């Protein structure tokens, strides 16, 4: 009963909601029409479904993280062993309450991630995640010496928006080009980057530069940050250094021109390694190491 | 060795601070952000106490006050406090006479006078005064002395001048100076009465006043008798010395540590700042005495409440503490 129009029905709302949210949110309304109860007739239409939005999909990993994530709990759901009606309604039941729990999560955020701010530390923040930008506001909130500094990223303008969001706001901040990163290694205290998928080791798949960003850090001790709540778990791997499912363009070398018509090809989205990250910031308590891995291992159990 | 009473002389330095101390009590002041009662009673728990008493005429009500919403009210405490309500203005000597009058001294009781915070263990100190009791039959009263800061130029109220005996560790002579101050009388005075039996004389000038006393119950009974003693540095230990009563001793611990009490206001201004820096080995505000407290410690010396404001860019030097509650705006040096 359709996804696809759903998905493209959230472009000009968010902020409020979550993409992937709202994506799980789509699946478990479809679930509830075609009866749970019979397995056969639900998983392979629901597989479908999924087939479908990958088709659909241009460059986004993150809601096929969410989906397998679903269908994994749905998995789950049915070991009690008991009567196939309450399972259902549970199943029903949880959607909404999927949405419910994500302000919970943030809730839960922004009390034990308001603890690691130091007196006078000069905080950089790159790629639009939500989660952190709620982390800086509550800091604000919270009345702590902070700093701001602003990367220029070049998508679609996504470090002038930031910039901008930063603005109706009220703290001093200064726009770098990401070329100009490398010599910022000194007054930048910690180096803070959201995620848009944590995958086996933990490895994060973000934006359009995240591993320079990282060997930098490395290069000059300063701890590298990630932030994200949860719901964003891949079970990947890639093979070098940055390899990633790809709608565009992975290096083309374009014919000869003269008017100019392509030229704008490359990588958009980078993958960063297990090494570089010294603190992980998510809402399950607190765990930064390999936990993720383990997390993994508990749901898929293969 | 154990169960030891003691007597804190409370409210005797008044019109000393010239502007302050004429509707509140003097003790009750905050030194850091927090009373002063508060680090002598501290100090008296690391000593070893069983009992509390307050000497209290100025402003008494308000101490009461205090006292009853004080955390040694309650039954946990293994000191309790009853308040010695006197008439108002009177000597050391007649606040003595009283305490005799109504009798509560046994064996070595401690005598503090003013408020004293100092870092050095006392158990020890203790164990040597009895082992010196032990010696002796007529043993009296200990001094606390300290090493001073190379040469003297701050101290013009109290420089006081110990003449020393290394064997012993006994007070030869007692004088007062106003030398740095004003150039009348830079001046120095040996009596010969102490000369032909102690031999190893050592000239002494550096060395700060800590006004803390472990007394014996002679003490009250001497002044009792001797009713022309109205001080207990001055007149009392010169006494003793030029033998009021015959083949006596007393003592003048020696310590290297930091040791001083509060006695002017540029004093307490370097007491503070002492407080501030790691002078003091334990004492540190971010423990949390008073319970109510939630202090918490940064880097470069520098105190930070719960609750505590500060807006961006502002450029701070050396040592600050700032209390709980405070706003604090921009542009500030």
């Amino acid at each position: 009963f359709n996804i696809t129009e759903t998905y493209l029905r959230f472009l000009e709302e968010d902020t409020e909601m979550t993409m992937p949210i709202a994506a799980i949110e789509a699946l478990v309304t479809l679930l509830r029409i075609k009866t749970p109860e019979t397995a056969a007739e639900m998983i392979n239409t629901i597989k479908s479904s999924t087939e479908e939005l990958i088709k659909s999909i241009p460059n986004s990993v993150s809601l096929r993280a969410g989906c397998d994530i679903f269908m994994r709990f749905v998995l789950r759901n049915l070991h009690l062993y008991g009567d196939w009606e309450n399972c259902k309604q549970h199943l029903i039941e949880n959607g909404q309450l999927f949405v419910s729990r994500a302000k919970k999560s943030r809730n839960k955020i922004a009390e034990i991630g308001v603890d690691f701010i130091a007196d006078d530390d000069i905080i950089l923040v790159h790629g639009y995640s939500r989660a952190v930008f709620s982390l800086l506001n509550h800091a604000a909130n919270k009345f702590i010496r902070f700093r701001c500094v602003v990367t220029e990223s070049r998508p679609s303008k996504q470090g002038n928006q930031l910039y901008t969001l930063l603005e109706q706001k009220g703290i001093p901040v200064t726009l770098i080009v990401d070329s100009a990163v490398g010599a910022v290694i000194d007054k930048v205290d910690k180096v803070f980057v959201g995620a848009e998928g944590v995958a086996e080791s933990g490895g994060i798949i973000n934006l359009v530069g995240t591993y320079s960003v990282g060997v930098l850090a490395h290069n000059a001790r300063k701890p590298f940050y990630v932030v994200t709540e949860s719901h964003k778990f891949v079970r990947m791997f890639p093979l070098s250094s940055d390899d990633l499912p790809m709608a565009g363009p992975p290096l083309d070398f374009t014919r000869r021109t003269d008017d100019l018509e392509d030229a704008l090809r490359g990588p958009t989205i980078d993958y960063t390694a297990q090494e570089y990250i010294t603190a992980l910031i998510t809402d399950l308590g607190v765990l930064t190491p390999s936990a993720v891995s383990e997390e993994l291992i508990k749901m898929w159990y293969d | 060795e154990d169960r030891l009473q003691a007597v804190v002389l409370t409210d005797s330095y008044e019109t000393r601070f010239m502007p302050l101390t004429a509707v509140k009590p003097r003790c009750l002041l905050p030194l850091a952000n927090v009373p002063l009662i508060e680090y002598t009673l501290e100090f008296l728990a690391k000593a070893g106490v069983h009992e509390v008493f307050l000497i209290c005429s100025s402003h008494a009500n308000q101490i009461n006050d205090y006292i009853e919403n004080s955390k040694w009210n309650l039954p946990w405490s293994p000191f309790k406090i009853t308040t010695i309500m006197s008439p108002e203005a009177r000597c050391t000597g007649d606040v003595m006479r009283d305490l005799d009058n109504r009798g509560i001294i046994t064996g070595d009781f401690i005598l503090v006078s003013g408020d004293v915070l100092t870092n050095i263990d006392f158990s020890k100190m203790l164990e040597f005064h009895k082992k010196m009791h032990l010696q002796d039959k007529d043993h009296i009263s200990t001094m606390c002395l300290s090493k001073a800061s190379t040469y003297p130029k701050t101290r013009t109220i109290e420089p006081a001048a110990f003449v020393l005996d290394k064997s012993t560790s006994r007070c030869i002579y007692y004088q007062d100076l106003p030398l740095p101050s004003s150039r009348e009388k830079t001046s120095i005075q040996i009596d010969p009465e102490l000369l032909d039996n102690v031999d190893e004389f050592v000239i002494r000038n550096d060395l700060i006043d800590c006004r803390i006393d472990i007394c014996t119950s002679h003490v009250p009974l001497i002044f009792q008798e001797n009713f022309d003693y109205q001080s207990l540095r001055t007149d009392f230990v010169k006494g003793v010395i030029s033998s009021d009563i015959l083949g006596k001793h007393i003592y003048a611990y020696l310590t290297d540590e930091y040791a001083v009490r509060v006695e002017s206001w540029q004093t307490y201004d370097t007491i503070s700042q002492d407080f501030l820096g790691r002078w003091c080995y334990p004492l540190v505000l971010d423990s949390n005495i008073q319970d109510d407290q939630t202090y918490s410690y940064e880097s470069r010396h520098i105190y930070k409440e719960k609750d505590v404001v500060l807006a961006q860019s502002c450029k701070i030097g050396k040592c600050t503490a700032i209390g709980s509650g405070t706003k604090i705006g921009e542009g500030t040096k």
